[PDB]
RNA sequence: ACGGAAGGGCACCACCAGGAGUGGAGCCUGCGGCUUAAUUUGACGGGGAAACUCACCAGGUCCAGACACAAUAAGGAUUGACAGAUUGAGAGCUCUUUCUUGAUUUUGUGGGUGGUGGUGCAUGGCCGUUCUUAGUUGGUGGAGUGAUUUGUCUGCU
């Protein structure tokens, strides 16, 4: 008897959503008590860059961007479900973490 | 100095990466920054 | 496992040695050499995060006060590895002086540099920067006739590659007194890509051949052409119709012809 | 001369082997110099 | 170990970068497609996927080694914690010659009869198969003879 | 091509109406200038900054030459472990030892090793800029021997 917690973290929201729509139907389907997937605010990384690369023309400004999408998901599932579904799951782009304690 | 091109200027000695601005904007799509707005 | 005694000692003197930059090496850094196991306790001085002082220094320190085995492991574990992540990690892909003048210290025991520098650099990704570098090492260094001899004839029957036939074409350069036998070799690895019409051919057959094969054959042809035998003459000549020159090929049938077999 | 030499050069990591093989020895204090602790010793009174 | 989340995953961009960067340049007589590297609680798994896999496994795989060391030697991996796999054209599971001779030397060897091509089918399906099939004809150390089909995935027979 | 013929835009790096100012003051900071043994240097240099960064100064040190070649050398050419002499500002530096020695030669010559020698030619190519393309192009057709022309225009938009 395992209660286990799992945080995703992505920026490309169609592969985050793959992975949690996943996981939730999967561990519906096979009759496990769940937390939803709660949703973290997106975080927007952003980056102050000069327009002037060469000294030549007056000083005006620019902007670089990236979105980090959080999510988190809350189960109780034996050792065997948790193994499996950890290496089913691993997707590129999506970071999945997997964690045992409740402290 | 500048872990690409040999360089003592320009460097982004930011969150440990050390590129200067020059191979920085280049590597950036690489890394994962990209334009967006 | 170590006592912590020795532990903390050393991670002492492995942050001392981070930094050390003249005057003495630390005391309990030059009572290594004398230690049965010497390769336990260097560990803990941590070797890829000394300066380049220190790389100098350590390597004339335990060529000069170890055996010549023990200088083989020393130059392979530590100097090898150092000198390929500083060309590796490096941004013009240079190397440090103190790490190079720490090379032309370890080629002062050349079978201990050959063995543990030269042999497993070459047959671990040894690309055209490590032997412009490791090719002007050796280039830069006097070698006995005999360690010179037995590098080469290693080198020989190695696979070929441009770097290799660099080293070879240097060492052939040197114009010392090779044994017979290290001259077998020579002539073996230079009739090794002649075209065999029998049924029986490699890649070195028909591969494009560098400006390096064709001056190593060359000073190869200039030095030693009184000491092959006739038939290894008549091969090498073969190899010269085959495989030759432009402008070189002539001047090594040239420098055939006018020897004296054995 | 020549046929002791080369076969440790075109063979040193089976020489390397065996050599390893027939000459390890395990960290033993009182088998090195035995004025060596005193050397430990005099080092970290500085 | 522990570097913040955000330079963490930054870091991990740098690295695919990175990899990709001097695999681009190693690996061009190769037909070098693209990579991915994994990561797991023991190793970290390097995939190449190259269209020229029998020149990045040389001779006794020795070019493997030579680039795993690379990888290892500059980016300072613990000896044994870095391991590169190529992907497409030596992949000995794509080789039915490569499978009939390890199914040969699987019952030769004193194997089970399923054992050795579920064993044989799973290591083609795991390859990067789009399928497989092994017929195994004969007697079975019976006296009647008996026919046996083990298919797996997507085939084509016209 | 060019106009400083005229005509339109269409604009707070233009003007109106203002608003806040700056220029005057102290202090900061950059540039010039002078001064300096040096006051590193470019035209913001991520150029923030007592060591570092230093690229500039006053001195003290190392390490040189691949090699070839001629003498020496084993009854010594000279390389390594140390202790005191040291030793000036700090290190080395040399000679008396206990010692390793043990040809790595010491010294003198030459074309170039060394190119961890930089400048140039060709070739491939990556980053920086421009006509920063924001009205051009060519294709058939017509006219002209031709440069050229028409398309690409009176109109109106
Ligand atoms: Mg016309
Ligand atoms: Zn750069």
């Amino acid at each position: 008897i395992i209660k286990i917690r799992i945080t995703l973290t992505s920026t490309k929201v169609k592969q985050l959503e793959n992975v949690s729509s996943n996981i939730v139907k999967n561990a519906e389907q096979h009759n496990l008590v769940k937390k939803g997937p709660v949703r973290l605010p997106t975080k927007v990384l952003k980056i102050s860059t000069r327009k002037t690369p060469n000294g030549e023309g007056s000083k005006t400004w620019e902007t670089y961007e990236m979105r980090i999408h959080k999510r988190y998901i809350d189960l109780e599932a034996p050792v065997q479900i948790v193994k499996r579904i950890t290496q089913i799951t691993i997707e590129p782009g999506v970071d999945v973490e997997v964690v045992v304690a409740s402290n | 100095q500048c872990r690409v091109c040999s360089s003592h200027t320009g460097l982004i000695r930011k969150y440990g990466l050390n590129i200067c601005r020059q191979c920085f904007r280049e590597k950036a799509n690489d890394i994962g920054f990209n334009k967006f707005r | 496992a170590l006592p912590e005694k020795v532990i903390k000692a050393y991670t002492t003197v492995g942050s001392i040695l981070k930094t050390w930059t003249h005057g003495k090496l630390p005391k309990l850094f030059k009572v290594i050499p004398s230690l049965r196991n010497w390769q336990d306790v260097i560990y803990v001085t941590n070797p890829e995060e000394w300066s380049p002082h220190v790389v100098y220094e350590a390597t004339k320190l335990f060529v000069s006060n170890l055996t010549a085995k023990e200088s083989q492991k020393f130059i392979n574990l530590i100097l090898l590895e150092r000198f390929r992540d500083n060309i590796e990690t490096s941004e013009d892909h240079s190397l440090n002086y103190h790490i190079y003048r720490a090379v032309k210290k370890s080629l002062y025991k050349p079978s201990a540099f050959f063995k543990g520098f030269l042999f497993p650099l070459v047959e671990t990704g040894c690309n055209v920067r490590e032997a412009t570098i490791a090719g002007s090492v050796l280039a830069k260094v006097s070698v006995p006739a005999l360690h010179s001899s037995a590098a080469l004839s290693y080198l020989l029957r190695l696979p070929f590659s441009p770097p290799t036939t660099v080293f070879i074409k240097i060492l052939l350069d040197k114009k010392y007194a090779l044994p017979y036998q290290t001259v077998d070799d020579c002539v073996y690895y230079f009739m090794r890509f002649r075209i065999l019409d029998d049924g029986s051919n490699g890649e070195d057959a028909t591969r494009v051949l560098p400006v390096i094969w064709h001056k190593a054959f060359l000073t190869f042809a200039q030095r030693y052409k009184n000491d092959i035998t006739q038939d290894q003459r008549d091969f090498l000549l073969e190899t010269v119709r085959q495989r030759g020159h432009k402008d070189i090929g002539p001047e090594i049938r040239r420098e055939l012809l006018a020897g004296a077999s054995r | 001369q020549y046929d002791q030499i080369i076969n440790g050069y075109e063979n040193y990591e089976e020489e390397l082997e065996e050599d390893e093989e027939q000459n390890y020895q395990p960290f033993d204090m009182s088998a090195e110099r035995s004025d060596f602790e005193s050397m430990l010793d005099d080092f970290l009174d500085n | 170990a522990l570097i913040s989340k955000k330079r963490k995953l930054v870091a991990d961009g740098v690295f695919y970068a990175e990899l990709n960067e001097f695999f681009t340049r190693e690996l061009a007589e190769e037909g070098y497609s693209g990579v991915e590297v994994r990561v797991t609680p023991t190793k970290t798994e390097v995939i190449i996927r190259a269209t020229r896999t029998q020149d990045v496994l040389g001779e006794n795989g020795r070019r493997i080694n030579e680039l795993t060391l690379l990888v290892q030697k500059r980016f300072k991996y613990a000896p044994g914690t870095i391991v590169l796999y190529a992907e497409r054209v030596q992949d000995r599971g794509l080789s039915a010659v490569a499978q009939a001779e390890s199914m040969k030397f699987k019952l030769l060897n004193g194997l089970a009869i399923r054992r050795a091509a579920y064993g044989v089918v799973r290591y083609v399906m795991e390859s990067g198969a789009k399928g497989c099939e092994v017929v195994v004809s004969g007697k079975l150390r019976a006296a009647r003879a008996k026919a046996m089909k083990f298919a797996d995935g997507f085939l084509i027979h016209s």
